[PDB]
Formats: structure tokens, C-alpha cells, sequence
């Protein structure tokens, strides 16, 4: 039987100890009778859990082990713990795909400012859907060495920020939509912003 | 004294999502093309490599090995046979025939 | 974890804060939100001497809208990823000097009312005497610490250090 | 409770005030039942990270306190009816009158 | 030489719950848009997540793929026929026809 | 492995850093790809006078 | 706060009889010495800006064998 | 059978434990019977799998 890995094991106590070997180690408990007729009960006693197992023997003759799956033992038990009924009050698939699906908005509007005029940092396609923002950098193919961090900023000559990001492939997934994104690779900078729904 | 911080962008906001005007026909079946690498150095190491590329036979009659020249450079066709044509009209002064018998290449002296 | 203060910080004595999440922290990839637009986040700071202008919060719990509790080791960071909380330094200048001034200079009326106005100088007491007092102002406002203060606005940033597993808790 | 009851008495008389003419921090509803009042955020969609610290202050330019406070997805619900709230996300800042019972 | 405050507010008092004038009508029922994204390069990957996004079949026919120009971006409609029409009559200069055979796309020469 | 710094390092009170990998780094001879383009590196320094 | 007290001492050793010294200007200074001594205990700092680009030497063999494909 | 390098086996029971000679080290279990009808389960449980 295990238990949660979060709470310690305060106590427990058996009724009939000499008839199941039992040992714990800090959350799970080992049990295997000792006689045909060892039925009882089994009390654990956490800090905020308790619980009432209710200990039997159904297999006892068998000589193939497939003979104690069909007379119904089991290898393991595990608890599950459900939160309160006061939160549930209050599932689509993931919420990061970055493909065009058939159910979400999409904002392709975007701009980009840099000094040099062909650089090899000027994203290929930027846009979001309303929780990420999808940087995608897969037409720049020739220097490999050109993947970025990505900043933002709320103002458009403010102090920039620190976002979380994943990455798929070439394109660069910043979770949350700005107004403003720096995209930085050392001395050389390009700005994105947002541009405003009319 | 104080410190250099990052540096900052700055121009004239061009929108990246911009579809172009010109309908570029991406190629989908795309053949072999016969040509010359600056990489294989001499005659024989090209053939080896086109008659690999293409699952054909190599048959080098010849007692000597010529070097690539100046006018190899020219060749880029997804025929075997007008590759071999014109890669025959650039050694012609040497007396070196490339032919093609329909499932292998021959290298023999002009007759 | 981008969290606004609520708790004005003050690093005099070390105590308890407490800053408010503003955006919502997703997966390592994306697909779940683990802590969401709201969550409190619960740290706590040391007293010391500011010799740099930073401070320096471990930020260790989290409770969230939808009913968890976890127990994070995040150390907070500056908004673009300096360990520390940058913060307004206050070296008290106003009542150090004003505790010390006004009773040295009570005892330097007393040493001109005697050097001249008097035999010969004539050394004086009672500008000794409450030199004295002067040189205790010193000593008893030379041992306040500075203060450093951060205002219950502004956008503070966590780095969480160890990985947290949601996955015994988020629906299947 | 977030929803409006048969049976309580809500007062839907509240103003604000910021520098910023069209933000991204004014809230969409105010009200409350006489025991909490319910910020609502749930229509300035765009940025993201657009979630506030509310304090509450006795007169209009006093020196703000603090409040308790629970939230259920946008609504801000803060605990106790106070005449202003402050609303802040750094440099700006919004104020929440509650207007006078005439 | 003391410490700057907390940023303080100030200015009209407009009022929150505030009903407006004109009732904005919400669909309740919400149709597909057959549209052009930026973010599907060619003609290819466009008409595979229209027939994805629809259940329909696509025969892509041509021997190349085209990428998307400009005035691709003013198709929108919910009508499949009338999307294919707005399309044909884009890359008519190509000799591009793309058709409806009433569960499935064709895209084929023009004859 | 050559990556960009993406968090600012002041030398105060010693933290933690990241800095995201920028270009692909392969086996010893390169049949393989490792550690691919966008990868993010975690480090930590400590706090000292910096002579 | 050294230079105010060097008014009080300049006010002092003029305008005073005879040079005059003052205790403003010794208990002000008492003051200006410990503002050097609680200053000088400031580290440094060294900051690397949010862009530049780093490089790290890997200095043990890591086996990526038991994860690529086969 | 041999386990992953990478965790710390934290414990491990066999039903019948005096028909099965088992040792460890550090991640590998050398098992061997001692009569000829000693069929039964083990469980190993690491830090973070479980067999």
C-alpha cells in the first residue's frame, strides 16, 4: 500500500499482529499474511490522513501464479488525493499547439525595427493566440548559430523583462502576450511590437 | 562611472507577416542533375561518383588520368547523354571519348 | 514567476512578505497551467547591515486560486534576473546630524562666552562637561543601521531553483 | 459568493481615476454585497499579465492599508467594504471611489 | 534626502458600471471562415488544413507547388465554392483550377 | 557550447543564472545531435569582491 | 558632512580670539569618519548585461548512448 | 536485472523471501532460486519508477 509521499506516518496498529508480516519504509507498507485465516483490520494514522484498510486472504492453494490474478489479489494499492469540492466549483486538448487550429483567434499583426536592413535576426512570422506568442525564425536558414533570447518590454524605450519560453524546432513560444518583444543575439537587437487593435 | 547597459534598437517599424507578389514554383520531383564538384579533382573520380549517383557501370579504358579543367564548369543537365556529349567536346584534345551504352559509361580513345 | 509586492518591505528587523502573482506560470512545454493569474506568493527576509543596495527574499510558498499549496525554493531576483531586490537606500543623515549638532553646539556657546569675557584662556566646565553629552550622541546614533525600502508596487521576479512535480494533482 | 443572490442587497455605485485615459488596469465591474466587494477584471482581455494588488485607503489622498483577499478566476473579491480602493501594477495606479449613499 | 513614496493617482472619477448605447450584437452560432493565413506558406499546406478543418479530401495535381501572394489575403467566406472561385481567379496566371466535387478539392490544370 | 545570457549577472550576493544555447552542438564526430538549437543552460556563481 | 563641519571651523578660527578651536567641527567630524568607514565596507560589482554572448568548456564526457535512437 | 543508472533504489520485498538468494549492487539484483516451486512477485520502488 503507498501512501502520499507529503505527510509522515504518525502510527499504526493491526489487529492480530502475529498473522501479517508487515514493514514500512516512510510511506509504504509491505504486507503478506502468514496463515489461511489472518483476516482483519489495519489502521494508519498520518498527520492529516487516516485511513481504515480492511485486510483479507483470497488466494492460498494456488500453484501458478496466474491462479492468485484470477482469484483476485493485489500487487499494489495506491491512494489518489482529490482536492476540496469548494475549488471544483470554480481540458481541449493542450494549451500550447503550434499549429493554426479550427477553434482559436489569431492576431497576425506585427512589426519589427532594426538598424541593419537584411539581417539574419528579422523573425520570419510572428503572431499569437491570445495565452503564447508564437516567434518562428525558420526562413533565416544559413548562419546555425542563430537563436535568440527573447525579452519584452512595456513601453517602446522602457526597461525590458524577463519571459518563460519553449522552443520547437525553430520557432521560439513565449508564454504571454506584450506589447513589445526584444529579441537580442549581442550587440545586435531587434524590437516587435504589437501593433494596436483599430 | 556609471555602467554601459544593453544596447536598444531603433528604425522604421516594417511589418513582418508580408506576403510577397511573386508566386515562386516550388519544385516537387526533382531529378538528378549531372554536373562538376570542385571536390572530385580528376576525370575518373567524377565518372565514379556519377555512375554511383545514377546505379550505372564504369568502365575506364584508359591508361592515364586527366585533372579537371576551366570548361568542366559549364556541365549541369539531368541527362546522362548530353552531359557525356559535352563533357566529350571539352577533352577532344586529349583523345578521350565518354559515351554511354544504355546501362553502363565507356571511356576509350577516339578512334 | 512575475509577482507584484503588497507587503511594503522595510530591512530593519526581517519578517514576512508577501507578493501577489500577476501572470500565469505554464508547464516546462505548455500544456497545463500550474500556478494561475492570481496566487499569493509567501517568503521571508534576514535583518542586516545594506552594504550593497539589495535585498535579499527567499521566496518558499505558493497558494493558488484553484487550491494548492506548494512549498517552492525560489530565491527572488531582480525584473531582468540580478539575484536581489533592488531597494531605496536611506543612510539616516537628518537625525544623526540634528542629535549632534544642537548639543555640541550648546557647549561651544558656553567655550566663546568663556575664552574671551574671561582671564587668561580661560578653559571653561561646562564646555566640557557637555562635550561629553556630544560625544554619546555620537556613539548611541552611530550604532542605527540604513534602511532600505521597497514600495508595495513594484514588479519583483522569482527564480524558482528546484523542480516542482504537478503531476499528482492536475486531471487525467 | 461570486454570483448575485435572490436575497442579498448589492451596491453597483462606484467610480474610478487614473492619468491614462484607455488602460489596460481599470476594472471592468465593481460592486459588493455589504461584506466583500467584488472587483471584476474579466474584459481587459489582452495583456496576460494585467492582475493587480488592491489596497483600500479611509479618505481620498491618505495613506492606503491592507486587505485581505481570495480570487476566483478574473474577479478580485476583497474582504470588507471600504470607501476607496487602490489599485497598483507598479507605476500606474488606479483609485475606486465608492459614491456617497444619498 | 528621505524616501520617494508609492506613485499616487488622480484625475476625473468617471464612473465603472457604465451601460452602453448601442447593443453590440454576439453571434451565437459560429460558422468556418475559409481564409488565408500567414502562417501557411504555399498553396499546398493551405488547401490541406482546408479540407482538414472541413472533412474533405484533397487531390493536389500539379507537378509544383506555388507559394501564396497578395491578394490571396481577401478571401473570407463560409462558403466552400465561393473560396475555391476567389482562388482560381488569383492563380489564374499560372494555369491553376481548383474545384469542389461536392466532398472533395481537385487541383488541377486548367483545360 | 556557446549560449547567450539571458539573465543580467550582478556579483552582489551570488544566484543563479540561464542563458539559452545558440547554435547545435554535435557528437565528437558528428553522427548525432545533441544538445539542439534552442536549449537552455542553468548555472550558479557565488558571491565575492571582485578583484 | 565634512564640509560642514569645515564651516564650523572656519568660523571658529576667525571671528573667535586667540586659533579658536571649535567642537562642532570635532563632533561633526566624528561623524564624517564614520561615514568613510561604513562606505568603505561597499563591495564592487560587476555586471554582465542581458545579451552577450557566453561559451562554457565542458570538462567531463557525458554518455548521451542510452537515449538516441537506434 | 539491472536498473536504471541514473536512480537510487530506495526498497524492495519478494513474496516468499526464503525460496529466492537476491543480492544488490546499487542498481543490479542477481537472483537465483532454491527449490523448484518458489513463483512470486518483487517490487522495487526507486525514487521515481516503480517495477
Amino acid at each position: 500500500v503507498e501512501l502520499s509521499p507529503n505527510e509522515k506516518i504518525l502510527d499504526y496498529s493491526t489487529g492480530f499482529t502475529g498473522g501479517w508480516e508487515l514493514t514500512r519504509r516512510e510511506n509504504v507498507f509491505y504486507l503478506k499474511p502468514k496463515n489461511v485465516d489472518v483476516d482483519t483490520n489495519m489502521m494508519i494514522r498520518t498527520a492529516t490522513h487516516s485511513y481504515i484498510l480492511e485486510l483479507k486472504v483470497v488466494a492460498t492453494d494456488w500453484q501458478r501464479l496466474e491462479q492468485a490474478k484470477q482469484a483476485g489479489v493485489q500487487y499494489k494499492v495506491v491512494f489518489t488525493y482529490p482536492k476540496d469540492t469548494s475549488f471544483n466549483n470554480v481540458k481541449n486538448g493542450p494549451l500550447l499547439n503550434a499549429k493554426i487550429l479550427k477553434d482559436r483567434r489569431y492576431y497576425y499583426d506585427y512589426d519589427y525595427a532594426t538598424r541593419t536592413k537584411k539581417s539574419w535576426l528579422i523573425p520570419s512570422r510572428v503572431y499569437d493566440d491570445g495565452k503564447f506568442t508564437y516567434i518562428n525564425m525558420d526562413l533565416t536558414r544559413f548562419p546555425t548559430g542563430n537563436f535568440p533570447a527573447v525579452f519584452a518590454r512595456e513601453k517602446e524605450h522602457a526597461e525590458d523583462f524577463l519571459v518563460n519560453t519553449t522552443v520547437e524546432g525553430n520557432t521560439l513560444i513565449v508564454h504571454g502576450t506584450y506589447p513589445f518583444l526584444v529579441v537580442r543575439h549581442g550587440d545586435n537587437v531587434v524590437g516587435l511590437r504589437r501593433n494596436k487593435q483599430k | 562611472c556609471a555602467t554601459k547597459p544593453a544596447p536598444d534598437f531603433g528604425g522604421r517599424w516594417k511589418h513582418v507577416n508580408h506576403f510577397d507578389e511573386a508566386p515562386t514554383e516550388i519544385p516537387l520531383y526533382t531529378s538528378y542533375t549531372y554536373q562538376a564538384t570542385p571536390m572530385d579533382g580528376t576525370l575518373k573520380t567524377m565518372l565514379e561518383r556519377w555512375a554511383a549517383d545514377s546505379n550505372m557501370q564504369l568502365s575506364y579504358n584508359l591508361p592515364s588520368d586527366y585533372t579537371l579543367i576551366g570548361p568542366v564548369s559549364a556541365i549541369s543537365t539531368t541527362s546522362v547523354q548530353q552531359a557525356a556529349t559535352e563533357l566529350s567536346a571539352v577533352y577532344a584534345a586529349q583523345g578521350v571519348s565518354v559515351s554511354v551504352s544504355a546501362n553502363k559509361l565507356l571511356v576509350q580513345p577516339v578512334p | 514567476i512575475r509577482c507584484i509586492l503588497e507587503t511594503r518591505i522595510i530591512s530593519d528587523f526581517g519578517g514576512y512578505t508577501s507578493c501577489i502573482v500577476t501572470e500565469p506560470v505554464y508547464s516546462i512545454n505548455g500544456h497545463n497551467l500550474l500556478l494561475p493569474k492570481g496566487s499569493k506568493m509567501l517568503g521571508q527576509y534576514s535583518a542586516g547591515e545594506p552594504t550593497s543596495h539589495r535585498l535579499q527574499v527567499v521566496w518558499d510558498r505558493v497558494t493558488t486560486p484553484t487550491g494548492l499549496d506548494v512549498t517552492l525554493m525560489g530565491p527572488g531576483i531582480d525584473t531582468l534576473g540580478s539575484s536581489g531586490h533592488p531597494g531605496n537606500y536611506n543612510a539616516h543623515w537628518g537625525n544623526k546630524i540634528a542629535s549632534a549638532l544642537f548639543i555640541s553646539l550648546l557647549s561651544d556657546a558656553f567655550k566663546y562666552a568663556a575664552a574671551e569675557y574671561g582671564p587668561e584662556p580661560f578653559e571653561s566646565n561646562t564646555a566640557r562637561s557637555m562635550q561629553q553629552l556630544a560625544e554619546q550622541a555620537v556613539e548611541k546614533s552611530g550604532r542605527r543601521p540604513a534602511t532600505l525600502t521597497i514600495n508595495q508596487g513594484t514588479v519583483l521576479n522569482v527564480y524558482v531553483a528546484k523542480d516542482v512535480d504537478f503531476s499528482a494533482v492536475l486531471p487525467k
